[PDB]
């Protein structure tokens, strides 16, 4: 039984226009 | 090399810091543009903070998103402590016994052996103590360490030199303590 | 003494115009795993780690895609300011004490550099060698520069000389780091 390593997810920056 | 076009780099780091097992846990998310950290989330602070002016709009923009913030504020549990639990047995708790050897060496090309080196290698974790004896008596002065060298493969090594010109009848001892062993490893050498 | 602090770092990067990305986990300076971007697979630093944990590689590819999109925004915001080249320091050592004719590994340790693009060549007696070589991905540093290891298995001899040749945009000429048997310490 293998444990799952979790990832954290980066947040998107606000679109420029 | 070749291709000197300008480069643009973005790095993201999620640092889970653990103290005394998991008694204290801290998440630090760091955003880095060209070696310049611009914005971060520190779980001890609880919101994004701008590190440079370049990062301010991100700080403001992400702090404005209440559900993203609540996710990050829970990350010390749902991410840091979770992953500590997944890897602990093969990382925090990893033990590999050192190999110990003694060999003579020289400080300068040409001149004769004026060092004994005690090489300690293949070991994990980094915690190690090395002591030198001449005829069972501890040698304190003239002892020099490289300290800890990480081999990149989950082993360390270190070299501990004793300045001495060995004479017959001397037996030198390298003694090594490390978590992987309940008694010190010793290796003897004589000229 | 019992070590008090441990740190696990998920470290990612994207670099333009190369379009190279990397995703990896670091524990106290050793790589736990990285995701191979071309093969789209989780590669554990020691085979045996994958007997104990798993990691879905497709999630790392999704992160690198966000990282790509942010890099581009940041590149405009900074009005196209490029990274300054920082050339590596290089050290060559063996992983164990060198005995004549007993198999060993040369380690080329490439440190304190950025951007993460480097060419490393092992030279035996001035001629390239590739047999058995291996390397790590780029490993993180607290100052945001990079570390990397290349490895050359070898059979020590009184006659052979070795050079790790390292090339990088921040170096005027290739950096040649020499090793031979019986060097003074």
């Amino acid at each position: 039984p293998v444990s799952k390593m979790r990832m954290a997810t980066p947040l998107l920056m606000q679109a420029l226009p | 090399m070749g291709d000197t076009r300008p480069r643009f780099l973005w790095q993201l780091k999620f640092e889970c810091h653990f103290f005394n097992g998991t008694e204290r846990v801290r998440l630090l998310e760091r955003c880095i543009y060209n070696q310049e950290e611009s914005v971060r989330f520190d779980s001890d602070v609880g919101e994004y903070r701008a590190v440079t002016e370049l990062g301010r709009p991100d700080a403001e923009y992400w702090n404005s998103q209440k559900d993203l913030l609540e996710q990050r504020r829970a990350a010390v549990d749902t991410y840091c402590r979770h992953n500590y639990g997944v890897g602990e047995s093969f990382t925090v708790q990893r033990r590999v016994e050192p190999k110990v050897t003694v060999y003579p060496s020289k400080t300068q090309p040409l001149q004769h052996h004026n060092l004994l080196v005690c090489s300690v290698s293949g070991f994990y974790p980094g915690s190690i103590e090395v002591r030198w004896f001449r005829n069972g008596q501890e040698e304190k002065a003239g002892v020099v360490s490289t300290g800890l060298i990480q081999n990149g493969d989950w082993t360390f090594q270190t070299l501990v030199m004793l300045e001495t010109v060995p004479r017959s009848g001397e037996v030198y001892t390298c003694q090594v303590e490390h978590p992987s062993v309940t008694s010190p490893l010793t290796v003897e050498w004589r000229a | 003494m019992i070590k008090e602090e441990h740190v696990i770092i998920q470290a990612e990067f994207y670099l333009n115009p190369d379009q190279s990305g990397e995703f990896m986990f670091d524990f106290d300076g050793d790589e736990i795993f990285h995701v191979d971007m071309a093969k789209k697979e989780t590669v554990w630093r020691l085979e045996e780690f994958g007997r104990f944990a798993s990691f879905e590689a497709q999630g790392a590819l999704a992160n690198i895609a966000v990282d790509k999109a942010n890099l581009e925004i940041m590149t405009k915001r900074s009005n196209y300011t490029p990274i300054t080249n920082v050339p590596p320091e290089v050290t060559v050592l063996t992983n164990s004490p060198v005995e004549l004719r007993e198999p060993n590994v040369l380690i080329c340790f490439i440190d304190k550099f950025t951007p993460p693009v480097v060419n490393v060549t092992w030279l035996r007696n001035g001629k390239p060698v590739t047999t058995g070589v291996s390397e790590t991905v780029f490993l993180p540093r607290e100052d945001h520069l990079f570390r990397k290891f290349h490895y050359l298995p070898f059979l020590p001899s009184t006659e052979d000389v070795y050079d790790c040749r390292v090339e990088h945009w921040g170096l005027d000429e290739p950096l040649l780091k020499h090793w031979e048997f019986d060097a003074p310490s």
